[PDB]
């Protein structure tokens, strides 16, 4: 860990050991990162897939990705039905659950009817469309479930018919069991004992799916790189191990279960019938982890959020050092797409300027699919702490959000990682956005960290939803560019980034439009992609087959060579540095892991046997060592 | 441009490996989605994300079979025996040894 | 209180019932209780306008403002692109690229004539 | 590769002439006359609702596609033979182009002209929800080179902007392989085992 | 073509060769008189009042566009609206609200109709279920108006979702099996016209536009159940080529004539498939295929 | 144009409420008011009863500690103004009729 | 690895022109053109087998099996 | 292969004998042939070529 | 056709299954067949034969 | 109620006399935030629209007014202590937000664009 590059060279190591993987009956595996969607963000979306899930289902929905503090994540849909009712969809034990949303509004917090009703229809009471629809949901449920007055009635009755599913004890009443459900279940970011905060929310997802139904917002694109994010591989590693412990309670509950099932001898206090409990017990919890990472395959109960079992881990090669670095800047967007034939998700799009290189992806059939990182690209690790943030918005003009009650599209909702904290005019909210940026990167402001992501949504005619969205939580892709009053480094993550100016060179800096500028154009690409020597003059398919090639060349695996017992490794003999190299090959160290040789060449043809993909090498070069591997 | 090669800086550096913080410091930043994002589990706020993760699966409760022979009431039928409640409240990685 | 067909009491903040399915002449609020036998609300009139994309038309898009259909034949991709052709005795012929292969092998152009409009295609 | 130094001259002033050339597919695509500026509210009104319809999209499109490429037809009218330093019986770039040896003359252009419009499935290069083709652009900069008309050629390099777009177009043929598993294989084994 | 031998392609059309005596512009006003129309088309809104009390009255009011508007460009006169309106279209609005109830158990100022509109309104009411009341622009053709009544007992109905939805549904005008009729660019002197769909029956009646001897379609099963099979056989070797003369690809027709005549050996149109296969005398060829 | 304050008062005189839309609660009935201190901070609670009904409010612990209104008072004449600590009650209604709750089990 | 004992293309012997050239840039402090013209080496092919050499051979040195630590 | 995506594979090794040569003596040691370039429009091999041999200079 | 357990990825597949795929008998064994007397080899270029 | 304690009621509470004849007692309904001490003034300048700005001790405030719904409540004698004020539900005649403005820096472009 905390070790110089001298003692880890007396430790049988390179000088410049890297990590990052995971030695696994000898095998160097890594856990390789994927694509999932942004947390704690609600977005509008359009799928055919939700008209299949039944007869009358519109094909609109809103879809929020939650996370728990322990970053184990809860999808929760809310599917719009073509009679004007609306449904909460949860997934829980690899096993769909529908509920009218009503119900959960009814459940979470002590509500009228006018409060469901105020929130959806904040003003705007003169809109006969949303008006409409909204006594549908009201009179659907009064009149399918008329018994139902009070908050500890229908938890009563929530937690009647999801007894067997959650598996509850019976010493647990209906007026606990139900709040297990909504615990567990129902927008899980905001938190136990914050169920204030999860009605707003879910009266800002509803008005949402109405105005996606009423054509006034644009559907959210789950693959436009500013609605999606990284699961990192040491945070799945945690996610993978919560579920092995979670099992391991279980089973202990299983062992005595098979006791009380044979009548045999029980004492819970007796201190030797707990260790004769636990020693049949199966509590190998890490040798199921290595089964993880010895083959990917992932084994479940729950089923995490995820949407693939398998191919979770590969196998670190190093043939050379560039295809050793580039496993670890490499991302995926799901095997489930691999399937497809849509090219929707394939394609390179402008939101991934800076964050995922346009020339580093392979050829084939992961083309498109499986791409690489930017050179300054970062992503989070740590949450930023956002304690401070309430009360600078406050003293900027966000009114309350505990009470304003003031939905709609006409106006800018402020969200802190996904938690409504007040109102603005999409005027003052331009202005609150502009100064918090101001704020930010002059670090003279005590609570906002620098790596605050400021998400200005404006107002348009049939665009993307207003908002002010703030995200400080982890696993954010982040950039860094030059704000151009004070001249100071910011970071930049890719929600932001669809809606700011960002000049590519100081140059090209326009009066009155671009706020922030490039601290070098070559930040957009990749670090392999970086390496090619003048790759603005070659035509692009030659250069996404350099960053292909690049990884297959027999170079420098290492240089510690003796101490490894790989399967196989091709080492070049004598390498060279590059005469023509970028500045960027002195500063990954490049020259430690010489990848090639400097070559006199002729562009003639002269001998016949060089066309279409020949070349010809010199005999006596050859004999005097050129090119010589093992 | 003017891009040297450190040819002498380089022959030091590798007679001579550093005994400070490494050089090539882009290169440790290369791999820091993987490194901190394990370092997470262990280190920083609320202990980590693996001991902020045992308290969200907190209990297992199932009851005897075993009567109190109690008093003629629907406690008699309502009376589930003692409460085994079992739970994990700290985990802890321990840094790779060897045995006997 | 109404808004449009919807109303509301203003105790109890339920949404009452809709005075017209009612027996025995009475609504109230069910959570509290209020006193309506006369049903005192009035026709509750709730204009709603069909959406301005529900029927998409050939006649909906020339009432749009901004050209929604190109003319017939003034489009012809702007060519003077010099190919010695014997197609018929052209030397216009519009082109367009692509990267078909692996990676490895270079563009093949997709050609198009004018004059004759006859379809020759070379790669090399 | 070089142009000579004349021939470099007619390429500069051919390529000023298309400053204006993104506009005025603008303003006839939106039907504004009299030749509004750029930054007109009431244009960019009418371009953000260009920008929520596919089929009005793909007019723009396919409007401005038209008037750059004869702005790139005219530039390899004027160089490609007459300007150029070296010619033929002793360019071999040329003598390769013309024998049929290896290339084109669509290479060649490229090469020392242009590279021109960046086009993607028939349409133009994609522009995001805020209106903006890149981070570098305006929001609906009715521009040539913000949809993509790259104006750069391979002997002088490209700057980012058109670096990106290129990419783009580079990707689009490598997909259609990606989607292309097994399609013929089935359809001569049936021809052939009846014919047989 | 090949393989499958289907009857139901994808996008069946029908070529149409117009006289050298018709115009363009007596052309363009010919296939509208074909193109399936729906009512859909012609209107600009439909305003609905809801309103509950006395019973629910629902008062639709259709505005469609102005009527030279919609007799330019869909040949339709403002009586053809009326005999669907009234005749088509509230029957299948009835039958809507209906079947939605069934799953529920589970400017201007206008005045002053004449006799006729007076008899027109009353012919409306014995026909239908919940009317009531009815008018039209018989004037101008710009607007419609009825005014429904369902009962007291039902609670909201979405009636703007429904509405759109059967004027979505219901035809002005439309010749069966035919949905678009174009007037394309005379490629080689062929003024033509090409048709989203086949149906020969039906353009034989038009014969004062249309070379009826000459009217080519692509689908092969529709002309096998017309033209017989040596007219089938002569448009597999037509499509073959068409398949391959948009890709610049020249393949010889002795190879079309030997695999049209080769599907059209039994008088019907075979594919080489299984089933094509099945009507052949070596076993160990059926065996060894599978 | 200026407004001159003349008086800003510590002490509790008017409260500010938030119920929904069109909320009544008849003038026959008064809500108590319970305050909490601890030594630095304000937070209220509201409170009052009827005949059918019963309900209460509550500050909230994200806005009071950033946010404070005040109730303010303006005659032309004056060209100044009184100031009073307003607090800001988020309050609802529960009936005291519909107070009810069933057997945490099916009994079979 | 080690300093390749002849050049690739012309075939002088470069192999004793590595201990050389490292002095001529740290005692004499000369730039990488001179220090390689003083050696005698002037065709660019012979050139860049002393200029462009990684030495590699010194990063193996350090994994000993056969001495303590 | 380069770094510019020209890969090749080694068709014959030619002796030194009969490979051409030039004013300085210096016989290349790989020899690419010219009709690579026009269809893989690979610029940046061209400007690494006169880049290097003017830093091997 | 003889089901039993059902247990899935029934093994020792009959005499049919022998006869029935794109392996089968006759496409791998009759109409296609390996040979004696065939080598194969990567190609090179030459100017000269 | 019976709620835990830290609640000590309040018992007393003071005068605000509205009276509301038929010049005029007009109620405002002001925000602040919590940092700005109100004590410490003496003049608040006012606008029929949003166009003003203050600086009290280099921090610069401003009227976002947005005067074209929250219940006032006034103490019942002093023990009560509610009436919701009515005229027969009394809206506030103006409501205003003093709020915290910043002072983003103009670019200095001829040092930021070098040729």
């Amino acid at each position: 860990n905390k070790m110089s590059p001298y003692e880890l060279v007396q430790h049988k190591e390179e000088s410049d050991e890297i990590g990052g993987y995971f030695i696994v009956n000898g095998i160097e595996k890594l856990i390789r990162m994927l694509i999932v969607q942004r947390r704690n963000h609600p977005m509008a979306i359009i799928r055919p897939s939700f008209a299949n899930r039944g007869a009358s289902y519109s094909h609109y929905g809103i879809q929020i990705r939650s996370v728990r503090p322990d970053q184990t994540s809860q999808t929760n849909v809310l599917h719009y039905l073509n009679d004007g009712q609306v449904t909460f969809r949860f997934s829980w034990r690899k096993n769909e659950y529908l509920v009218p949303v009503v119900m959960i509004l009814k459940a979470l917090c002590h509500t009228s009817d006018r409060e469901i009703f105020d929130g959806i229809i904040g003003n705007d009471v003169k809109d006969s469309f949303l008006t409409d629809r909204l006594e549908l949901l009201l009179r659907g449920f009064k009149k399918r479930y008329p018994h139902l007055q009070n908050r500890t009635q229908v938890l009563q009755y929530l937690g009647d018919k999801f007894r067997v599913v959650f598996q509850a004890s019976p010493d647990q009443s209906d007026l606990e069991v139900g709040q297990e459900v909504l615990d567990r279940i129902v927008l899980v970011h905001l938190g136990k004992d914050g169920s204030q905060d999860k009605f707003r929310m879910l009266l800002f997802m509803i008005r949402k799916l109405y105005s996606l139904v009423a054509g006034e917002c644009s559907p959210d694109n789950p693959d436009a790189t500013q609605h999606q994010e990284v699961l990192l591989g040491g945070f799945l590693y945690g996610m993978i191990l919560k579920e092995k412990i979670d099992e391991y309670l279980q089973n202990i509950i299983a062992q005595v279960r098979m006791d009380i099932n044979r009548g045999m001898a029980i004492n819970f206090k007796d201190k030797r019938y707990m260790s004769r409990v636990l020693m049949r017990v199966n509590e190998n919890i890490g040798s199921k982890m290595q089964y993880f990472l010895s083959t990917g395959n992932l084994v479940s109960q729950s089923g995490l959020d995820l949407q693939q079992v398998s191919g979770y881990t590969v196998v670190a090669e190093k043939i050379n050092f560039y295809r050793f670095i580039s496993h670890f800047r490499m991302v995926h967007r799901g095997s489930f797409f691999a399937q497809l034939k849509t090219t929707t998700v394939r394609k390179l799009l402008p939101e991934s300027w800076g964050f995922l290189c346009p020339v580093h992806t392979p050829d084939g059939s992961p083309c498109g699919l499986l791409n690489h990182f930017a050179h300054k690209c970062r992503i989070s690790t740590q949450q930023s702490d956002v304690s401070r943030i309430p009360s600078i918005l406050y003293s900027l003009g966000v009114a309350p959000a505990s009470h304003t009650f003031a939905a709609g599209p006409s106006l800018c909702c402020v969200q802190i990682d996904g938690k409504i904290i007040g109102w603005v005019s999409h005027e003052q909210g331009k202005i609150i956005a502009d100064t918090l940026r101001y704020w930010k990167v002059e670090g003279k402001t005590p609570g906002l960290p620098i790596d605050l992501e400021i998400g200005y949504v404006p107002p348009s005619t049939r665009g993307q939803y207003p908002g002010l969205y703030l995200f400080g939580g982890h696993s954010r892709m982040l950039r860094p560019v030059r704000y151009l009053p004070l001249d100071k480094e910011d970071i930049v993550g890719p929600f932001e980034q669809v809606y700011m100016n960002i000049a590519v060179t100081p140059q090209e800096i326009q009066n009155n439009v671009h706020t922030h500028v490039e601290f070098t154009p070559t930040n957009i690409l990749s670090i392999l992609a970086n390496l090619t020597p003048f790759s603005d003059f070659n035509q692009s398919p030659r250069n996404m087959y350099q960053c292909q090639m690049g990884k297959q060349t027999m170079g420098t695996p290492g240089v510690a060579l003796c101490h490894r017992s790989d399967n196989k490794l091709y080492r070049l003999q004598t390498g060279q540095t590059p005469i023509v190299k970028a500045n960027l090959y002195d500063d990954y160290g490049m020259d430690n892991f010489p990848n090639g040789f400097n070559a006199v060449v002729a562009v003639i043809s002269y001998t016949g046997y060089d066309m279409d993909d020949a070349m010809i090498i010199n005999k006596s070069a050859d004999e005097r060592g050129f090119g010589y591997g093992t | 441009r003017t891009a040297d090669f450190r040819t002498l800086e380089r022959e030091s550096r590798f007679i001579n490996p550093p005994k400070d913080k490494s050089a090539f410091p882009l290169l440790q930043e290369a791999v820091q989605p993987h490194i901190g994002s394990f370092n997470a589990l262990t280190e920083g706020p609320d202990g980590g994300l693996l001991n902020l993760g045992v308290k969200d699966i907190g209990e297992k409760v199932i009851f005897d079979g075993k009567p109190l022979n109690s008093e003629d009431e629907i406690s008699n039928s309502g009376y589930l025996g003692n409460k085994l409640s079992v739970s994990v409240e700290q985990v802890s990685i321990a840094k790779p040894m060897s045995n006997d | 209180s109404v808004v449009g067909s919807l109303i509301f009491c203003l105790d109890c903040g339920d949404l009452l019932e809709n005075p017209n399915a009612v027996l025995g002449s009475n609504v109230e609020c069910s959570q509290c209780k209020a006193i309506y036998p006369k049903s005192q609300f009035s026709n509750l009139k709730v204009v709603t306008t069909t959406a301005d994309d529900a029927f998409p038309s050939s006649l909906r898009a020339k009432k749009s403002v901004v050209k929604t259909s190109l003319k017939k034949n003034e489009l012809k991709d702007g060519a003077t692109i010099k190919e010695k052709c014997p197609q018929c005795g052209n030397e216009e012929m519009n082109y367009h690229t692509l990267q078909l292969r692996s990676a490895d092998e270079g563009a093949t152009v997709f050609y198009t004539c004018t004059s004759c409009g006859y379809k020759f295609r070379t790669n090399n | 590769l070089r142009l000579t130094a004349e021939g470099n001259k007619w390429r500069t002033d051919i390529l000023k002439t298309s400053v204006d050339t993104g506009r005025e597919a603008a303003a006839e695509v939106t039907n504004l006359d009299k030749d509004t500026p750029a930054d007109d509210p009431e244009l960019l009104k009418r371009l953000q609702e260009i920008l929520r319809d596919n089929n009005k999209s793909g007019i723009l499109d396919a409007v401005t596609s038209s008037k750059v490429n004869a702005i790139t037809s005219q530039v390899v009218s004027k160089c490609v033979p007459d300007g150029t330093m070296k010619k033929f019986p002793c360019n071999s770039m040329q003598a390769m182009a013309l024998s049929g040896a290896k290339g084109s003359n669509v290479n060649v252009s490229q090469i020392m002209c242009l590279l021109g419009q960046q086009a993607l499935e028939g349409r133009r290069v994609p522009v995001m929800v805020s209106g903006k083709t890149l981070p570098s652009f305006k929001p609906y900069e009715t521009d040539a080179m913000a949809g993509g008309y790259v104006k750069g050629r391979f002997y002088s390099g490209i700057k980012p902007q058109e670096y990106y777009f290129h990419c783009m177009a580079g990707r689009e043929g490598l997909i259609d392989t990606a989607v292309k598993t097994s399609r013929s294989g089935y359809l001569q084994r049936c021809l052939t085992k009846q014919l047989e | 073509i090949v393989m499958t031998a289907s009857a139901a392609i994808k996008t069946p059309q029908m070529t149409l060769p117009i006289w050298n005596d018709v115009s363009d512009e007596q052309a363009d006003t010919f296939c509208k008189s074909i193109s399936k129309v729906l009512l859909s088309e012609v209107i600009d809104k439909v305003i609905v009042t809801e309103t509950t009390g006395t019973a629910r009255s629902y008062v639709i009011h259709m505005r469609f566009f102005d009527n030279n508007e919609y007799s330019e460009e869909y040949d339709v006169s403002k009586e053809e609206l009326q005999n669907v309106i009234s005749n088509q279209f509230i029957h299948l609005l009835e039958a809507a609200i209906v079947k939605e109830i069934k799953k529920q158990k589970r400017v201007e100022a206008n005045n002053n109709m004449n006799k006729v509109q007076r008899d027109r309104q009353s012919a409306i009411i014995s026909h239908h279920r919940f009317i009531t009341k009815y008018n039209f622009d018989d004037e101008s053709g710009k607007w419609c108006e009825f005014k429904l009544e369902l009962a007291a007992d039902t609670e909201k109905l979405l009636m703007v979702n429904i509405v759109e939805e059967i004027c979505r549904k219901s035809i002005i005008r439309q010749i069966p099996h035919i949905d678009r009729c174009v007037h394309p660019e005379p490629e080689n002197g062929k003024r033509v016209l090409v048709t989203e769909g086949v149906n020969f029956q039906a353009m034989w009646d038009q014969e004062a536009f249309i070379d009826v001897d000459g009217i080519t379609s692509n689908d092969v099963a529709a002309v096998l159940k017309t033209y017989g099979v040596e007219a089938a056989r002569n448009t597999i070797v037509n499509e073959i080529n068409n398949v391959f003369s948009r890709y610049a690809i020249s393949v010889s027709f002795r190879h079309l004539d030997l695999i049209a005549d080769m599907m059209t050996r039994q008088g019907t149109y075979l594919a080489f498939n299984r089933q094509g296969m099945e009507t052949s005398t070596s076993s160990f060829m059926k065996m060894s295929y599978e | 144009s200026e407004i001159e304050i003349e008086s800003v008062q510590d002490q509790p005189s008017v409260a500010v409420g938030s119920f929904f839309k069109g909320f009544r609660a008849p003038s026959d009935t008064t809500f108590d008011l319970y305050k909490k201190k601890k030594s630095e901070k304000d937070e209220f609670v509201l409170h009052g009863e009827n005949e059918r009904l019963e309900y209460e409010g509550y500050t909230d612990s994200s806005s009071q500690a950033s946010n404070q209104y005040v109730v303010g008072l303006f005659n032309p004449e004056k060209k100044s103004i009184q100031l009073y600590k307003a607090p800001v009650l988020v309050s609802k209604v529960v009936s005291k009729s519909s107070k009810n709750l069933r057997g945490p089990k099916i009994k079979s | 690895m080690i300093v390749p004992v002849r050049c690739f293309s012309c075939g002088k012997v470069v192999g004793d022109k590595w201990e050389s050239y490292l002095n001529l840039l740290q005692e004499d402090e000369l730039d990488e053109g001179t220090a390689l013209s003083r050696l005698g080496l002037k065709r660019y092919c012979c050139r860049r087998m002393i200029l462009t050499h990684v030495d590699l051979i010194e990063k193996f040195l350090r994994y000993n099996p056969l001495e303590k630590r | 292969s380069s770094r510019h995506g020209q890969k090749g594979v080694c068709s014959r090794k030619w002796p030194t004998i009969d490979m051409p040569f030039s004013e300085t003596g210096i016989q290349p040691d790989i020899i690419i042939n010219p009709h690579a370039f026009p269809s893989r429009m690979t610029i940046g091999m061209f400007v690494e070529s006169l880049a290097g041999k003017a830093g091997a200079l | 056709k003889a089901q039993g357990r059902t247990s899935g990825k029934v093994p020792i597949p009959g005499v049919k299954q022998a006869l029935e795929k794109k392996e089968g008998l006759f496409r791998k064994h009759m109409m296609g067949k390996r040979v004696n007397y065939a080598a194969r080899s990567v190609i090179s270029p030459d100017p000269n034969i | 109620f019976s709620i835990p304690d830290g609640f000590k009621k309040c018992k007393h509470l003071k005068n605000f006399p509205l009276n509301g004849d038929n010049k005029q007692q007009q109620v405002w309904l002001i925000k602040f935030p919590s940092n700005v001490d109100i004590s410490k003034l003496k003049s608040l300048p006012v606008d029929f629209e949003s166009s003003t700005t203050m600086t009290i001790d280099k921090h610069d405030y401003k009227i976002m007014d947005d005067t074209d719904n929250m219940t006032l409540l006034v103490p019942s004698e002093s023990k009560e202590s509610l009436k919701i004020a009515s005229t027969a539900p009394l809206q506030f005649d103006k409501v205003f937000s003093v709020s915290e403005t910043a002072k983003i820096p103009a670019i200095d472009y001829s040092k930021v664009r070098v040729p």
